[PDB]
């Protein structure tokens, strides 16, 4: 069966060069009308084509990224390598490699490899309260690196009505997320609410008491 | 950009839906090679239709393709829950393989639930550090589609917010969403009214606060 | 003994029209039933022979010429035609006995950003004679000044690329062509049908 698999670093710093390899099997990149493409998908964004190489070594690139892209093949090793110079935070995306034919455009895509672009070193989070001016309370867990953080409420005794959003990588190269809990306005004057943020990578624990 | 698709389409089980793909420019030429991809969360795109209307082996006959001028269409008949995914159209320009922006298809599995909306001003503790984060929470709503717009002194904001959504609730199938507006302390102190407008069908709910009053 | 028609029609690489390929087909059973069963071909034109009675005809020799041109140039692969192809690349005689088979090959010969592998002769001092081949790369002296192997004003390279784009209309897409020449000499036949 036609299979393609991406490999490479999961974390790269800006200005550096990202090198990704595609190891394929089930077909030959020598037969006429065959090619292998490199595409990417930034989180929550659309698919975007970067480069393509044909059986005859003819190379095609995205005109807006051509100056930073270099594709190559190694017929013996069954590899197609993409090099991307001067990497930038906007290059954080899942990188895919796929089989190309004119007729299908791209078929048999690989599973993908999420590549994170960040200059950040290990940093524990800052925890800020989320309170209004049935109530909703929470904590903004800002500027930490790397993933992950765990969030709990009242040391694990408060699980009902808790929404801990997934992390987003900000333009700064640091992660951010909020955790919210929906509480009653009647019990918000006797019962107190604390969010417990654990960030094992930096051995930091933050307990933030949130006032209703 | 070169191809335009509706951001979202929805239907109920058993119905037929259509997703369009309009070429914005002459660069597609004859527009003969149009492919459609189905993408489930965290998974790779899957080829459903190629060359406008051809179906790869193994793809259900419920998926069909057609084109009228510069508009290509993917039709899905007998809509099933597993059909809920992102759909992308693809074609060529004289220099590239292009894609549409994607269409999130929703197959309704329950009744509409309107979100409970909350606005949270930045804390004074964060302001000392030079940054202001204003958070808007959309709690327990269905379906996933919701437009969240930030307005600062009634001026619509763009490029300074990020949305984040939880996984579907295992019991009631609802979603929750946070939208975070990021400003510098100086920019935050230039305005008074901070408002988050949430649109779902025929209703828009704006929750707001005045800076200084909290 | 089956004729090697698959070695010509189903070949992996096709020639550029200026350097067109030729295969002599001899001492074999030509089953045109395989070519009549193929819905790939959009052109099947015979001259001096009938396509229906091809499985009955016997020939002293057969020649299969193959190459790639644009779809709108397929009309040039006929006796008595004019154009850059009939004049400078591949010429058929007026007394032609044979068939011309063509089929769209956009799925194989087009590339993203254009395929420039295929060439055609754009300039030449004189028209080619029936079945003449010219693969020379000498600089065309369109003007009076001598080129001396260098490109410049009125000193052009004789070959030009097609640049097949997948965005082109049917007439501008690449077409794979096979030309069958039938030799009927006053000697025993080597190629017969079933
Ligand atoms: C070329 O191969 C296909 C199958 O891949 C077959 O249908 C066709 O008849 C072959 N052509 C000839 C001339 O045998």
């Amino acid at each position: 069966q036609i299979t393609l698999k991406e490999s490479g670093p999961t974390l790269v710093k800006p200005t550096q060069t990202l090198t990704l390899t595609c190891t394929f099997s089930g077909f030959s990149l020598s037969i006429s009308g065959v090619g292998v493409g490199w595409l990417r998908q930034p989180p929550g964004k659309a698919l975007e084509w970067l480069a393509l190489i044909y059986w005859d070594d003819d190379k095609r690139y995205s005109p807006s990224l051509k100056s930073r892209l270099t594709i190559s093949k190694d017929t013996s090793k069954n590899q197609v390598v993409l090099k991307m110079t001067n990497i930038d935070p906007v290059d954080t995306a899942t990188y895919y490699c796929a089989h190309h034919s004119i007729s299908t455009i791209f078929d048999h895509w690989g599973q993908g490899t999420l590549v994170t672009v960040s200059s950040a070193s290990t940093k524990g989070p800052s925890v800020f309260p989320l309170a209004p001016c049935t109530a909703a309370l929470g904590c903004l867990v800002k500027d930490y690196f790397p993933e992950p953080v765990t969030v709990s409420w009242n040391s694990g005794a408060l699980t009902s009505g808790v929404h801990t959003f997934p992390a987003v990588l900000q333009s700064s190269g640091l992660y951010s997320l909020s955790s919210v809990v929906t509480v009653p306005s009647s019990s918000l004057g006797t019962k107190t609410y604390t969010c417990n943020v654990d960030h094992k990578p930096s051995n930091t624990k933050v307990d933030k008491r949130v006032h209703h | 950009s070169a191809l335009t698709q509706p951001a979202s389409v929805s239907g109920s089980p058993g119905q037929s839906i259509t997703i369009s793909c309009t070429a914005t420019s002459s660069d597609v030429g004859d527009y003969n090679y149009v492919s459609w991809y189905q993408q489930h969360p965290g998974k790779a795109p899957k080829l459903m239709i190629f060359e406008v209307s051809d179906r790869p082996s193994g793809i259900s006959n419920r998926f069909s393709g057609s084109k009228s001028g510069n508009t290509a269409s993917l039709t899905i008949s007998g809509l099933q829950a597993e059909d809920e995914a992102d759909y992308y159209c693809s074609s060529y320009t004289t220099s590239s393989a292009v894609f549409g922006g994607g269409t999130k298809l929703t197959v309704l599995g329950r009744t509409v639930a309107a979100p409970s909306v909350f606005i949270f001003p930045p804390s004074d503790e964060q302001l000392k550090s030079g940054t202001a984060s204003v958070v808007c929470l959309l709690n327990n709503f269905y379906p996933r589609e919701a437009k969240v717009q930030w307005k600062v002194d009634n001026a619509l904001q763009s490029g300074n917010s990020q949305e984040s959504v939880t996984e579907q609730d295992s019991k009631d199938s609802t979603y929750s969403l946070s939208s975070t507006l990021t400003l510098s302390k100086a920019d935050y102190e230039k305005h008074k009214v901070y408002a988050c407008e949430v649109t779902q069908g025929t209703t828009s709910v704006t929750k707001s606060f005045n800076r200084g009053e909290c | 003994n089956l004729c090697p028609f698959g070695e010509v029609f189903n070949a992996t690489r096709f020639a550029s029209v200026y350097a067109w390929n030729r295969k002599r087909i001899s001492n074999c059973v030509a089953d045109y039933s395989v070519l009549y069963n193929s819905a790939s071909f959009s052109t099947f034109k015979c001259y001096g022979v009938s396509p229906t009675k091809l499985n009955d005809l016997c020939f002293t020799n057969v020649y299969a010429d193959s190459f790639v041109i644009r779809g709108d140039e397929v009309r040039q692969i006929a006796p008595g035609q004019t154009g850059k192809i009939a004049d400078y690349n591949y010429k058929l005689p007026d007394d032609f006995t044979g068939c011309v088979i063509a089929w769209n090959s956009n799925n194989l010969d087009s590339k993203v950003g254009g395929n420039y592998n295929y060439l055609y002769r754009l300039f030449r001092k004189s028209n080619l004679k029936p079945f003449e081949r010219d693969i020379s790369t000498e600089i065309y002296q369109a003007g009076s000044t001598p080129c001396n192997g260098v490109e410049g004003f009125n000193c052009y390279f004789p070959l030009q690329s097609y640049g097949f784009q997948p965005t082109n209309g049917v007439g501008y897409q690449p077409y794979r062509v096979v030309v069958l020449s039938f030799e009927l000499l006053h000697a025993p036949a080597t190629v017969c049908g079933p």
